């Protein structure tokens, strides 16, 4: 890659996003970092579930089917107790639908008591339905976002969910040179991609489920493509640098300049015109 | 601190010492280990305004 | 069903029931006054 | 569903019922200054739903009393809905068998379907059950399995009922299972709590130093870090139904029965 | 007066049924009114659920955004003077 | 009470770091830098933070 090209003498400088590692720094001389960007996880933002039509779906349609049968049975019992059955049926149907027609004229006082009791039962059923709706409502956004490497879903992987980074990158070095995630590294080694853009396209096309990459790149990708979002707290926070060979005369002058541009506000203007220029 | 480092009184200055383009032109020192900068602080206890 | 909920407004409703006679007397006196 | 766990059917319900009756009596008395049953029906409706046409009360001062009663009913229904929502927030998943003391282990064939006891030989669990429950050992011999992974596979496939084995490895398996479908019995129970230790030759000169080193490790917090980095699991760290109103519909049917019985007794008179 | 009665019953069924008139006459009219009332009750329940769920939303203020802002940019006039805090001898003062 | 809070999530006007000051041309720089990179790569800096 770039490090090999620079070491071989084919190049004299690496002006590109090159994360400052230890293995890289052992052979080449990094300048002062012109940016600070840790690693984050790019994931696809699932569309919110705006049903607005789950009426008989939430609990069980059999309850809605049995409600009418129970109402008819209660009406029949009221008719037999009265010994205008159609008028009483309409009145009950209006009461269970808050119509308030007022066409019900029970004969006996027991019929009146049963009618009042029925209304109370209906009120209770309505309350139960409202509670169920609240449970479904409050239970919105069931899916959560994995919180970086510390999340248990990443420490223990699975074939169903795959999270793979980019081959021949500092990231791979970070996973390899830290023996606390050997399972994660083994899982990621079977899904690495040729280039970052290919991984972005695969993630957006549901080919992957998570991407591990620099914050400076993933944040811009999320800003550009609203279909994707970035999650996970910044980890391995080490910025890019102008990699170049140790035995070079520019080492004492590039870095200072990068400092000056970092303090004169030039890098802030570059970020505004190239990274921070849009949102979603 | 920087003055003591320049005049060979001390060979190392570990502490809260921000990297600058003026200090680097005098003392050459290692890569940053804490990301810092310039920030503004203000109190918001006057009103929640939720 | 919290006890306070059944109390915090039902002591009030009992007060209203026992207070109805107060305004009963007030209005039946007002009617006769003019 | 907890159709009976509500504070209903208590003194509060009887207190509010008699308060409603007293309020209805006071309203009838105010109106009089055939309206008793009508006022009672209207007040019951106002408690339940305002679709109950009652002509019993026609008074000025009475209107304020009816408004106060309606305010109380509205507050009560709002509190009831809030209580149902709060109860629907939580759920109960206590346990299944509640330890080895359950009669299922004592009677493995007499109740319903056979309850298999999964176990692995060569271990201390087999020796413990042989030295404590010789009767259960003979029954469990027919289900002596091979390994922990095989036991988990069999449990996930329904071929076994319960698996009895060492607590630490079982807890690890529960914390590293897909879907958290299988859990240890109860909230985590130990039939014979014991340590692991580190075996040494009889009279070895290392025991007096190995024990001190292990005590130093457990007292310095290293054991907690190792447990967090080696035994933590995702499952462990996690924390209008037809059958829901079937009971209240049984109560409604009983209400219909009492209604018709009252019709009979009222029509004798 | 049937048009006004129908409009009032529709509005009430939307809000509350305490507005009765002799608008629905016939089985078809009663069935239509019942269906409308059921739909309005469902909408009401959905609105109440949404209002209850909305209580879990909160936000915080942030004043100006960075040193590039109207407040920080001009010290003179504008409003009551905005004090600037900066301990000297540091890198911030030099920058 | 966490009454006072920096503006927004925190935007650094001129982002830099701290480092460890050394004499100009000190032999320790080329090795202190490597040690610090090893520390940040092994997750120790996260634990200290
Ligand atoms: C008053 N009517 C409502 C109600 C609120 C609370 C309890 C029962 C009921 Cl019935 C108002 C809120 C939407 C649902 C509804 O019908
Ligand atoms: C480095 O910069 C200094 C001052 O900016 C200058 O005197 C010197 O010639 C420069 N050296 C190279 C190799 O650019
Ligand atoms: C150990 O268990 C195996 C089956 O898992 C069994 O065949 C063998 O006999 C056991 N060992 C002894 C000494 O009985
Ligand atoms: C340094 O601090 C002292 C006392 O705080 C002050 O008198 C002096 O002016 C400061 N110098 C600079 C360059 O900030
Ligand atoms: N860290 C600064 C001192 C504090 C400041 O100026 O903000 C130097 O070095």
């Amino acid at each position: 890659g770039m490090m090999g090209e620079l070491l071989s003498g084919q190049a004299d400088m690496i002006v590109a996003p090159l994360t400052i590692n230890n293995e890289r720094a052992q052979y080449i001389e990094f300048s002062k970092p012109f940016k600070y960007q840790g690693l984050t996880i790019l994931v696809k933002k699932e569309i919110p579930r705006s049903t607005l039509d789950s009426f008989m779906q939430p609990f069980q349609s059999t309850l809605w089917l049995l409600v009418g049968l129970s109402v008819h049975v209660v009406a029949v019992m009221l008719y037999l107790l009265d010994r205008t059955l159609s008028s009483a049926m309409w009145f009950s149907w209006g009461v269970l639908l808050n119509s308030g027609i007022g066409e019900g004229a029970p004969r006996s006082f027991s019929a009146r008591i049963l009618g009042m009791v029925w209304a109370g039962f209906a009120m209770i059923i309505v309350a139960s339905y409202t509670a169920n709706l609240a449970a479904f409502l409050v239970l919105d956004r069931p899916e959560e976002r994995i919180t970086g490497i510390n999340d248990p879903r990443l420490r223990n992987p699975s074939d169903k969910f795959i999270y793979a980074t980019v081959k021949q990158s500092s990231v791979d070095i970070y996973f390899r040179r830290q023996v606390e995630l050997s399972t994660m590294y083994r899982h990621m080694e079977k899904h690495n991609y040729e280039s970052a853009a290919e991984a972005i396209q695969a993630v957006r096309d549901n080919k992957l489920h998570a991407f591990i990459w620099d914050s400076a790149v993933l944040e811009f990708e999320a800003s550009q493509k609203c279909d994707l979002v970035t999650t996970g707290e910044l980890f391995f926070r080490s910025g890019f640098g102008i990699g170049m060979r140790k035995d070079s005369p520019w080492k004492q002058n590039v870095s200072l300049s990068i400092l000056k541009s970092h303090e004169n506000g030039f890098m802030e203007d570059l970020d505004k015109t190239w990274v921070r220029y849009q949102e979603c | 601190m920087i003055g003591e480092v320049v005049y060979q009184r001390a060979v190392m200055a570990v502490g809260s010492l921000t990297i600058n383009e003026e200090r680097s032109e005098v003392v050459d020192f290692s890569v940053p280990f804490v990301e810092t900068g310039i920030s503004v602080m203000v109190s918001r206890s006057n009103g929640t305004v939720s | 069903l919290t006890f306070e909920n059944m109390a915090g407004v039902f002591m009030l409703v009992a007060g209203g029931i026992v207070a109805g006679i107060f305004l009963i007397f007030i209005e039946i006196a007002y009617k006769r006054h003019k | 569903p907890s159709a009976f766990l509500e504070p209903f059917s208590a003194s509060v319900w009887v207190m509010m019922f008699v308060m409603l009756l007293i309020v209805s009596a006071i309203a009838v008395f105010v109106f009089e200054y055939f309206t008793i049953g009508k006022a009672i029906w209207l007040l019951w409706g106002l408690v339940f739903n305002n679709s109950v046409p009652v002509q019993n009360p026609k008074g000025t001062t009475s209107k304020i009393m009816v408004s106060v009663w309606a305010f109380f009913a509205v507050i009560f229904l709002a509190s009831y809905t809030a209580n149902l929502a709060a109860f629907m927030i939580q759920e109960e998943f206590v346990d299944q068998v509640t330890g080895l003391s359950d009669k299922k282990f004592q009677r493995p064939h007499d109740y319903s379907p056979p309850f298999r006891f999964g176990t692995v030989p060569n271990g201390s669990t087999e020796r413990n059950i042989r030295n404590n429950y010789p009767y259960m050992h003979q029954y469990m011999t027919k289900f002596n399995q091979k390994g922990v992974e095989d036991a988990l596979v069999s449990l996930k496939t329904g071929k076994l009922d319960a698996f009895i084995y060492d607590a630490a490895v079982l807890n690890y398996k529960a914390g590293r299972d897909e879907g958290c479908k299988l859990v240890t019995i109860g909230s985590g129970y130990i039939f014979a709590t014991t340590g692991y230790g580190i075996a040494l030759q009889k009279g070895s000169p290392w025991k007096r130093q190995i024990d001190l080193a292990l005590l130093q490790f457990v007292g310095d917090g290293e054991m907690e870090e190792l447990e967090t980095l080696w035994l933590t699991g995702i499952c462990h760290n996690e924390k209008l139904d037809i059958d829901n109103m079937a009971g209240v519909f049984y109560m409604l049917a009983a209400a219909m029965a009492l209604s018709l019985i009252t019709f009979i007794w009222e029509h004798l008179f």
